[PDB]
């Protein structure tokens, strides 16, 4: 957690946590909680920050650009998949309609 | 007066290695 | 411009050298504690001519634990003798660390500098030390004002410099900009030498007993078998041995762990011991009667 007082509350590879002091570099407001940040190792004060969940799992979970599927390539369950794009697609790409209804978008599948 | 100042020394550096903080322990058994 | 500010060669006596390494052990782990007795002349040279241990305390290496009851104590004991010398520092082992100050430790020895200005801190590491050799450095407060102002240069003017690469980070940036280390020679008269040097004559009159007879012919009898047993490989590894390329013969004849040099150091060890027990055995004999 950060503490506005140039103190933050960080755990390192070793067991007990540690009341440091941030000393310079990032600003607090640069910083977010729970992100992999950078300690000098003698006296323990953040650095800086670079590493932003240098982790394999981030890796794996980011993908920006769109899928390799391009749709209904896939052959039948026409109908089926024409259920997933009402609740999913359709309110991202036009909240309009369920305003103009008076309901909430259906969210999740 | 001899007698009670040796004790007064002896009594000072007890005082030294009570002083706080300490670990703390438990014992399992005496075997005595 | 400035003075020389070499620090000093720092003789440490033989006996202040023994009588360190008595303490520090000891005591372990309880970090110890005590003061250098010498003498400082010239610009350069401490001799420490005895050190003694100040009574342990349980603050460990403290500003508590530096005390001037024990300090008048001793002093006035040593006038009765004449055997009397000044404070010209303090030792104390890190025995948990390696031979650098602690940021505690850096305030402390500025306090001694005050009593005498060529004050050492010298750190014994008693428990990782194997031979009472490796891991011992001797240091000096350089000032905070001496890295500001760009004197540390001044400081190692007349000195061949030591580095500790070992230990770094923080420990490192710490020594790095508190002292200055400097080598540490040994100084000993040759009328110690000679006591260090000294046994006895019950170590010679030792040496002309004389074991069972029965156990010397267990020993040359053993040698032979063993021998047999490195023999054949030893035959075995010399039945061609001829094919190209050294590297791949090694492992295909085992020229690691080599019989040849196996068979030799056996045949050498039992045939030197064989030459003194019949020499033995003749001259007690005619000595005698």
């Amino acid at each position: 957690e950060i503490i506005d007082d140039d103190h933050a509350i960080v755990t390192s590879p070793t067991m007990p946590d540690y009341y440091v002091s941030i000393l310079s570099f990032v600003d607090k407001e640069l910083l977010e909680p729970g992100c992999s940040v950078l300690l000098h190792h003698k006296t323990m004060s953040i650095v800086g920050v670079l590493q932003d969940d240098a982790d394999p799992m981030v890796s794996v979970m980011k993908m920006d650009k769109s899928p390799t599927e391009s749709y209904s390539d896939i052959g039948g369950l026409e109908s089926q998949i024409q259920e997933i794009k009402e609740s999913v697609e359709l309110p991202l790409t036009h909240p309009e309609l369920y305003e103009e209804m008076g309901i909430k978008p259906p969210k999740g599948v | 007066n001899v007698m009670l100042e040796k004790i007064k020394d002896n009594k000072e550096k007890i005082k030294n290695n009570r002083q706080l903080p300490y670990l703390v322990a438990n014992v399992v058994e005496v075997m005595d | 411009t400035g003075r020389d500010d070499t620090k000093e060669t720092v003789y440490i006596s033989s006996i202040a050298l023994l009588k360190m390494l008595k303490h520090g052990r000891a005591g372990v782990p309880m970090e110890v504690m005590g003061l250098m007795l010498g003498e400082f002349v010239d610009d350069y040279t401490v001799n420490v001519v005895d050190v003694f241990a100040m009574p342990q305390s349980g603050t460990g290496v403290s500003v508590e634990a530096v005390d001037d009851v024990f300090q008048a104590k001793m002093m006035d004991m040593l006038k009765q003798t004449g055997r009397d010398q000044m404070v010209v520092g303090w030792y104390h082992s890190h025995p948990g660390f390696g031979c650098w100050l602690s940021s505690v430790d850096v305030n402390t020895q500025k306090s001694f500098e005050q009593l005498n200005s060529r004050a050492v801190a010298v750190v014994v590491d008693p428990i990782q030390s194997v031979k009472g050799k490796v891991v011992i450095d001797a240091f000096r407060l350089i000032d905070t004002g001496a890295l500001i102002n760009n004197l540390e240069p001044r400081q190692t003017t007349s000195n061949t410099g030591l580095l500790n690469k070992a230990n770094i980070q923080a420990l490192i940036h710490g020594l790095n900009r508190h002292y200055y280390s400097l080598n540490i020679d040994y100084h000993k008269t040759a009328k110690e030498t000679k006591m260090l040097m000294n046994l006895h004559k019950e170590q010679w009159q030792s040496g002309l007993k004389m074991y069972d007879y029965e156990e010397k012919e267990e020993s040359n009898l053993a040698a032979t078998k063993s021998m047999v047993k490195i023999a054949e490989q030893y035959s075995k590894r010399i039945e061609e041995e001829k094919e190209l390329t050294e590297e791949e013969l090694k492992t295909r004849y085992v020229g690691r762990q080599d019989p040849k040099k196996h068979l030799s150091e056996t045949a050498d060890e039992t045939l030197e011991n064989n030459i003194v027990s019949v020499l033995t055995a003749g001259v007690n004999s005619v000595a005698i009667k």
